[PDB]
RNA sequence: GCUAAACCUAGCCCCAAACCCACUCCACCUUACUACCAAACCUUAGCCAAACCAUUUACCCAAAUAAAGUAUAGGCGAUA
RNA sequence: GCUACCUAAGAACAGCUAAAAGAGCACACCCGUCUAUGUAGCAAAAUAGUGGGAAGAUUUAUAGGUAGAGGCGACAAACCUA
RNA sequence: CCUCCGCAUAAGCCUGCGUCAGAUACACUGAACUGACAAUUAACAGCCCAAUAUCUACAAUCAACCAACAAGUCAUUAUUACCCUCACUGUCAACCCAACACAGGCAUGCUCAUAAGGAAAGGUUAAAAAAAGUAAAAGGAACUCGGCAAAUCUUACCCC
RNA sequence: UUAAUUUAUUAAUGCAAACACCUGCAUUAAAAAUUUCGGUUGGGGCG
């Protein structure tokens, strides 16, 4: 979203101008996730994929500021979790393919705990943390019975 | 003869300037927020 | 806005359906079409424009009996209630259609061109060249859209190779597949054009609001002046 | 051309979040919170079923799961059913020959001056006047009020002949009686569900009018068929139905024999009112239904020629126009279109009075038409009385 | 045109006047023909005890001595409700862990007619 | 009871009981002539005629034949020194006809 | 503005109030045998057992569905059967749920508040009744007692406004109506059959503490209905407040819950209910009544138990009486 | 000598410092303050100055000062 | 919530003449021709008389809609809270 | 003596000429002003309804002739499900929209002149000018821009 | 409006991109948008 001069001269009228990218629906295969996705892409991202040598490499290599896609971040989290867990769900009853896939992308190995939080929005992270730390209040009966047991044990010892 | 523009109706009043009508649009929410800030006793009809 | 179309019925019925006037307004609530508003209240009678609609668990040509021929508020043409088997439906009546008349609907294309009786609906392939036709479909099994105003008749001009040229009432030729079904004859209510409204009040009853009082200069624009020609304009007589 | 515009149809569900299709991870939704939030994902809720049974909030099982669902369709004639072909369709469905006019026996019952009510004309005129004018506080009573009351008062006038004929003490009038009769015609399953009041009930069954040779003569007659209309037209096509016969009364009910059914076309609006032909059809089918119920109760669920025919009468009224019917059921085998046929004596378009003037018709300063009925003829009441006096 | 006055069932047109109430709790439902059905169980039942031979009266004698104010706590309630029983069990015989149900503890509130959280009883 | 949450009822559920009732009643002298059987009461707004019947039958053991309630509007006409309307409270009036003569 | 007086009323001790309004003194007590029993039992068993119903009935709907058609049947058949005995029944007009309206003025009041404060205003009353069944005749039933009849029992007096007993004012068309318009020859009235509404069922009254009010309901329904009915009849002959009736007007009523029957006779002696007319007026209207008695104890599968003949005989007795 | 006049202190202002608010019970997005049922992100423009106006015409962005109103920009004008 | 137009479901129109009507006389109702009064008025547009229409392109109550770069208009630059 | 108003409902308003006691845009020491006390009681009205399929060509006009056009204001069935009852809310007034106790605005039913509702004159005098009426000799538009107003109730045209 | 400056918007077309739509560029129209209307000569027309 910007302005332009009418005939590339500052003395002419200033006008609002919007430049939009060209969009294409294309199908892509992720071998890490063993799934085909139909996504809206530009030519730039297709060239980026080509130079990265595949969609998986493109997603894993590219940081969050360059991807500029929530779906890209979710894909990244998916792939990182697959790599972290050494997940057998990738290729059941086929160990060799799974091992080869994981060997290819061994570079982008990350702890599972770290991988879980990758590409989350602040709001999503808040929700996730709240769900993680939420527990039903413990009956105070249990607390009091425990403390009295320890106390009475101490008394019995001495 | 003029001056009798206001022909009262509770249905019309509540529909046009009511709490629910105000909250229906973001503009209306800001209206309530302004009035809360001014410290108005009556935020809506 | 709060506008919801009255056209909600999903099941066909011969019962007159309560309809809501638009006033020439949109869903938005602003006027798109001027000179519409507030005539006599009307009830919509759903018309089956697909003449060859075989009944459930039935196929092939079927016959129907005309129960009555009736005025319709929603259209210029008269409508006919027609019964076949255990089904009643509303169709567009022809010029000469009476109660007790028996009408045939067929999907059979004849090698030898069948005799075209006024009431019957046939594929254009079956129909002879030069027959007056009505209620035509652009596509096979689409439904009638084209000749359905009162006293209107199309002419089947020629039949080439699985194709047929028909003349729409505006004298414009149209290419149609031979498999498409049309009703023979002229539509009912001939001399509808010959009717006299008589007073301003009648148009108001029909739901037509009066034209704007604003004077317009011309319906068509003025011809744009080319670069050398301007001296040739605005000559003053002396 | 499909019916129902896109805008009025149920809106398409919002597109699923891309986080769902990615296999490894689980979406973080606003399901954790108990309220919608824009930035969090939309959760998938499992289908909810109420554990208990709430009558106000009851949801019915689908029609397939209904115990009474059947692949074959039954065709129900009820009160609201309005036949396209009228008498034609009724005659075909009930397998009956039509005879114009009342039978001679019934007419002869009133032929004598002795079997007349005292001051017949005066009493009948009073009945009409009471119904049409004197009934209520309102100036002009509506059909919904005057049609039932006129018939009730006429029946009461007929009841007045009790002192002459003690046998009239052996009858009752019954309101809110419902009868069910099922049968087959040309491999078509048909059921009549007769609902309505004014069923005249007797301890004594009606005598058979037609002789044996007349019944034999009905064999030569053929049911006139109509094409291309099916006889099932304007009958309720029902898949979830029960095959059962009902007289409308438990066993051991006194007054078990239906004498006369009175059918009322009492609707205020003309379009809601049945056409005279359609009312006649209704009468034929109701009389047939009541007779068939009686026959199937007496002689079981066997299709055979009835040795003892069942006779039931009908009076169909608009409040002004009366149609009279005597129906003799002589056969319960209806599947075949050939054989002995039931008999219907139908007298139609018999009106008590041409018109009624509630308020006086005054042109200028001079009264033209006085208050009361115009074009009254008593012979129609004689016919009413004739049907009543049958079996006495 | 009276913003400041409280909105009440007295104020609107016919529909408005019928719809609002004064905060009385419903005791049934409506059905066809505007018929109202009172549900007996929905009507609150006053549990009124027999007051015959009850020595306590609305006021207390002034001769009665003042006492130190101590509110009841969870710790206290536990000390003189459950503590004697469990201490008796521990000292004499055996105390069974994960068998606290005998001492009056409940794992869930679902079984009981009167549930502490959430409250399923009045007052 | 008043200013408390009534536990929601489900079809075939237990009876709703109040152990300590929150609302209180004052017996008032009528301003106009009443029948001899009639007793006037001032009632909390949240109370119903059914509640009042049960209240009087239970706590006071007085037989009750009929109850009729109305809501009296308190005047809002009064103004203070600040020209601010003073509300007299709206109250509920109940008329109770005693049983057994 | 007139008080709407309801014959079938929920109001306590409404009998006394209605007595005051109508100037009526209430006096306790009245002023085949096998075929009839059979017919009555038949009607009961028909409506309870014999007739088969598509949809199941409920106790809220039982009065309209079962009890109402029973009463219609009973009236119709018993009129037919007793027609040889009573020729007047043959010529009689039978009405099902036909309205009866009466409008009268009784007493005065000083308007308490408003722009019309302190100005005298007459107390107006309107009865609108819908009796289940009604018999009207061209000739008039004979008087139970002579006009100018003296009763030592005094008419009850109220110390407060009519409004106190739940009575409410409304303004609508004033109607004097006997069940038919004035042009109808059957201007005189014979017997009215009333069915008490489901609201005023015995069970509900027992559930309340209105055990004593049971009989009251019946009496109220009589005093209000018959006074209206006879009133209308008297007004149809040209008699009114100033020009009082020359001959007494009598009518009979049978009031039923569907099981319990009560019997009432009313004589109208005065239409002079206005203060100016009542200034010097010794004459007073009379109502005779009987305590409610059950026609049947209970109904079993197909057999009625504890059928009471005397009740049926009393119905027969009222139907039997004829003009002189 | 009437109407009047007179008063000193409620409070406020600018700073400094320090990071604020948030359940008696009950009610409150439906007509708010009413116990109880099948969807947000998106260039500010313009007045005004240029003695008209049309390109243009200072407006917080990570803490003073100085470089410096300098380099630069600009109907190379106004000005930035 | 006035007003312009529309939508939904409503209501009103005495009497007299008329072959019977966006007919005539004429109430209620709607409007505002002409005069007089009034002009800080009863009234920021009224009053009295006289008028135009008064079964209809009529009048009117209720609820809803169209919003200012706009709406709406039997164009008067009309009306869109004096 | 007036009544072109009234009574009620709807809508609107919300205690706004009930009782007691007080100070005090004509006034009563009384007011509709102040404070306290009291009051509108449901039958009228509001507040409704299990599900899934399925049904519903034939106006209204006294609905009968007759005549239409602008084509219309009210209908179910089959199967499953279903048993507890009279709760809650409006109910006052001399009242609303017009800054006012405003010659204005204000829907419907009934009363079509009242059975209901009201009072044009503070007291006097009888000037001018001003306003509204009534009557007027003889004449009858001579008035005037114009028969405006009033009286009388009218013809024949022209333009648009 | 036949004043000046524009085509941001809409519609169409062509060329790229992509294998009809969308996007970028250019052209043509419609619809508008922003801004102005020097000075002397009674005043107005022709000057
Ligand atoms: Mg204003
Ligand atoms: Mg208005
Ligand atoms: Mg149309
Ligand atoms: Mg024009
Ligand atoms: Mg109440
Ligand atoms: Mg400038
Ligand atoms: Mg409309
Ligand atoms: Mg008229
Ligand atoms: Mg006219
Ligand atoms: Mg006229
Ligand atoms: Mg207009
Ligand atoms: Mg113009
Ligand atoms: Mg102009
Ligand atoms: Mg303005
Ligand atoms: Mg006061
Ligand atoms: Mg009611
Ligand atoms: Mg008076
Ligand atoms: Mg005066
Ligand atoms: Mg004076
Ligand atoms: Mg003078
Ligand atoms: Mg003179
Ligand atoms: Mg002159
Ligand atoms: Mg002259
Ligand atoms: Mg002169
Ligand atoms: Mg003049
Ligand atoms: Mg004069």
């Amino acid at each position: 979203l910007g302005q332009i001069y009418a005939n590339n001269d500052k003395l002419s009228k200033r006008l609002k101008k919007v430049w939009k990218p060209q969009l294409f629906e294309r199908e892509f295969y992720s071998e890490i996730l063993d799934k085909k996705f139909t996504v809206t892409v530009t030519m730039r991202t297709l060239d980026l994929i080509d130079e990265a040598y595949g969609l998986d490499f493109y997603i894993l290599k590219t940081p969050k500021e360059d991807l500029c896609s929530k779906f890209g971040m979710d894909l990244k989290r998916g792939m990182l979790l697959r790599l972290a867990r050494q997940d057998p769900q990738l290729h059941p009853e086929d160990p060799e393919r799974r091992a080869a896939i994981y060997d290819k992308y061994k570079e982008f190995a990350i702890p599972e705990e770290e991988a879980e939080w990758v590409g989350l929005t602040l709001e999503e992270a808040i929700e996730k943390q709240r769900l993680l730390e939420e527990k039903d209040p413990v009956p105070l009966f249990k607390i009091y019975v425990a403390e009295l047991i320890q106390q009475l044990q101490q008394q019995a010892l001495s | 003869a003029r001056g009798n523009e206001y022909q009262p109706s509770n249905i019309k009043r509540k529909n046009k300037h009511g709490w629910v009508r105000r909250l229906s649009t973001p503009a209306g929410v800001q209206v309530i927020l302004r009035r809360m800030l001014k410290g108005r006793k009556s935020l809506s009809h | 806005a709060n506008f919801v179309s009255w056209k909600s019925r999903t099941k066909y019925t011969i019962t007159p359906v309560k309809m809501r006037k638009s006033g020439g307004r949109d869903h938005t609530g602003r006027i798109r079409v001027h000179g519409i508003g507030g005539g006599h209240k009307q009830r919509y009678r759903m018309i089956d424009f697909l003449r060859f609609r075989p009944e459930e668990t039935k196929s092939g040509p079927f016959e129907e009996k005309v129960i009555q021929v009736r005025y319709d508020p929603c259209r210029s043409a008269d409508i006919a209630l027609v019964a076949g088997g255990s089904r009643k439906r509303w169709i567009i009546a022809t010029e000469n259609m009476q109660a007790g008349d028996t009408i045939l609907n067929s999907n059979h294309i004849g090698r030898m061109a069948v005799a075209a009786r006024e009431g019957d609906a046939h594929p254009l392939g079956a129909l002879p060249v030069g027959t007056l036709i009505n209620n035509v479909e652009s596509e096979p099994g689409r439904g009638a859209q084209y000749i359905r105003a009162a006293g209107t008749c199309g002419v089947l001009l020629r039949k080439v190779n699985g194709t047929a040229i028909i003349q729409l009432p505006s004298k414009r030729q149209m290419q149609v597949l031979e498999t498409c079904v049309a009703t023979v004859g002229r539509v009912s209510n001939v001399d509808h054009n010959k009717r006299v409204i008589g007073k301003a009040g009648r148009n108001r009853w029909l739901g037509k609001r009066p034209n704007s009082g604003r004077w317009h200069r011309k319906g068509g624009w003025a011809g744009r002046k080319i670069r050398p020609l301007p001296p040739m304009k605005s000559y003053v007589k002396l | 051309y499909e019916w129902g515009v896109r805008s009025t149809r149920k809106s398409e569900p919002p597109p699923l979040d891309r986080v769902y299709e990615i296999p490894g991870l689980e979406p973080i939704t606003f399901a954790g919170k108990m309220h919608f939030v824009p930035w969090l994902a939309r959760p998938i809720f499992p289908p909810w079923d109420r554990g208990y049974k709430d009558p106000r909030f009851y949801r019915s099982p689908p029609l397939h799961e209904h115990p009474l669902y059947k692949d074959q369709a039954c065709y129900i004639f009820h009160h609201r059913c309005r036949l396209l072909e009228g008498v034609k369709q009724a005659l075909w469905l009930t397998k009956t020959k039509l005879i114009e006019g009342l039978p001679e026996k019934v007419l002869s019952l009133v032929d004598d001056p002795r079997n007349h009510i005292e001051n017949q004309d005066e009493c009948v005129l009073n009945v009409i006047s009471h119904a049409r004018l004197w009934q209520t506080t309102e100036e002009i009573p509506k059909r919904e009020t005057y049609c039932p009351v006129i018939v009730d008062n006429l029946i009461q006038l007929c009841k007045s002949q009790i002192l002459k004929h003690p046998s009239l003490a052996r009858r009752i009038c019954v309101q809110n009686s419902t009868f069910s009769a099922t049968w087959n015609r040309e491999s078509l399953l048909l059921q009549v569900r007769g609902s309505g009041g004014a069923r005249l009930s007797t301890k004594d069954p009606l005598p058979t009018i037609a002789s044996r040779e007349e019944i034999e003569a009905t064999k030569n007659h053929v049911l006139e068929t109509f094409y291309p209309i099916s006889p099932i037209i304007d009958l309720h096509e029902c898949n979830i139905y029960d095959v059962k016969n009902d007289t409308g009364f438990q066993e051991g009910y006194p007054y078990p024999y239906p004498h006369t059914l009175y059918l009322l076309d009492k609707a205020n609006l003309r379009p809601h009112r049945l056409q005279p032909d359609q009312l006649r059809a209704k009468m034929i089918l109701f009389a047939f239904g009541s007779a068939l119920a009686q026959a199937r109760l007496l002689y079981g669920n066997d299709a055979k020629v009835l040795e003892q025919p069942v006779v039931v009468q009908s009076v169909g009224t608009d409040g002004r126009v009366f149609h009279f019917l005597v129906f003799q059921l002589n056969t319960t085998d209806l599947d075949c279109n050939e054989g002995v046929k039931n008999l219907a004596w139908v007298d139609s378009d018999q009106l008590l009075y041409q018109h009624f003037w509630c308020l006086p018709v005054i042109k200028k300063r001079v009264v033209v038409e006085p208050v009361g009925p115009v074009g009254f003829k008593p012979e129609t009441f004689r016919k009413f009385l004739a049907l009543y006096l049958h079996g006495a | 045109a009276d913003r400041m006055s409280k909105w009440t069932s007295k104020r609107g047109p016919r529909s408005f006047r019928g719809r609002k109430g004064r905060g009385a709790k419903g005791i049934g439902f409506l059905t066809s023909g505007w018929r109202f059905v009172q549900i007996k169980e929905m009507v609150p039942e006053f549990v009124v005890p027999d007051l015959t031979g009850f020595k306590l009266k609305p006021y207390v004698s002034y001769l009665a001595p003042e006492s130190e104010e101590t509110p009841l706590t969870a710790a206290q309630l536990f000390s003189e409700a459950v503590a004697p029983a469990i201490e008796k069990d521990f000292k004499d015989g055996t105390f069974d862990p994960d068998n606290l149900e005998k001492y009056g503890f409940e794992p869930t509130q679902e079984g009981k007619l009167f549930q502490l959280y959430p409250r399923n009883f009045l007052r | 009871a008043r200013n408390v949450v009534y536990p929601l009822y489900r079809l075939g559920g237990p009876q709703l009981r109040v152990f300590r009732t929150n609302f209180f009643i004052q017996l008032v002298r009528p301003g106009v002539a009443q029948p001899e059987d009639t007793v006037q009461f001032r009632i909390p707004m949240e109370m119903t005629r059914v509640d009042l019947r049960n209240y009087l039958e239970g706590i006071y053991n007085v037989p009750v034949a009929a109850v009729r309630t109305r809501v009296q509007h308190g005047s809002n006409k009064r103004r203070d020194h600040r020209n601010v309307r003073i509300k007299k409270p709206d109250y509920k009036v109940a008329y109770v006809q005693l049983a057994h003569g | 503005m007139k008080y709407m007086v309801y014959p079938q009323t929920f109001a306590l001790n409404a009998d006394r109030w209605y007595q005051y309004f109508t100037k009526t003194v209430f006096l306790s007590g009245l002023p085949d045998l096998a075929a009839l029993r059979a017919v009555a039992c038949d009607c009961l068993l028909q409506e309870h057992f014999y007739l088969r119903r598509r949809r199941r009935v409920h106790r809220y709907e039982e009065s309209e569905v079962i009890s109402l058609p029973f009463l219609d049947q009973l009236v119709s058949t018993l009129v037919g059967l007793l027609s040889p005995h009573n020729p007047a029944l043959a010529a009689a007009a039978l009405d099902y749920r036909c309205p009866v309206h009466f409008y009268w003025v009784r007493g005065e009041e000083i308007i308490p508040r408003g722009h019309r404060r302190g100005r005298i205003d007459d107390l107006r009353y309107q009865i609108d009744d819908k009796p289940n069944n009604q018999i009207r005749i061209s000739k008039q039933l004979a008087e139970f007692v002579p006009l100018d009849y003296s009763v030592p029992i005094e008419i009850p007096t109220i110390k407060c406004k009519p409004d106190k007993l739940p009575l409410f004012k409304r303004q609508y068309e004033n109607h004097i109506f006997v069940g038919s318009k004035t042009a109808d020859p059957c201007c005189y009235g014979h017997t009215q059959f009333h069915l008490l509404p489901d609201k005023l069922r015995r069970e509900r009254l027992l559930r309340q503490n209105c055990a004593d009010q049971i009989e009251v309901v019946f009496r109220a329904n009589a005093i209000a209905s018959l006074f209206a009915w006879t009133g209308a009849q008297a007004m149809y002959q040209g008699f009114w407040s100033e020009a009082d009736v020359t001959r007494p007007f009598v009518s009979q009523a049978v009031i039923t819950d569907g099981k319990y029957f009560s019997f009432f006779c009313y004589q109208l002696n005065t239409l002079a209910l206005t203060t100016q007319a009542d200034q010097n007026n010794p004459r007073k209207n009379i109502c005779w009544g009987t305590q409610s008695k059950p026609l049947y104890e209970t109904i079993e599968d197909n057999d009625v138990k504890g059928f009471n003949d005397d009740v049926l005989l009393q119905i027969v007795h009222f139907l039997l009486n004829r003009p002189k």
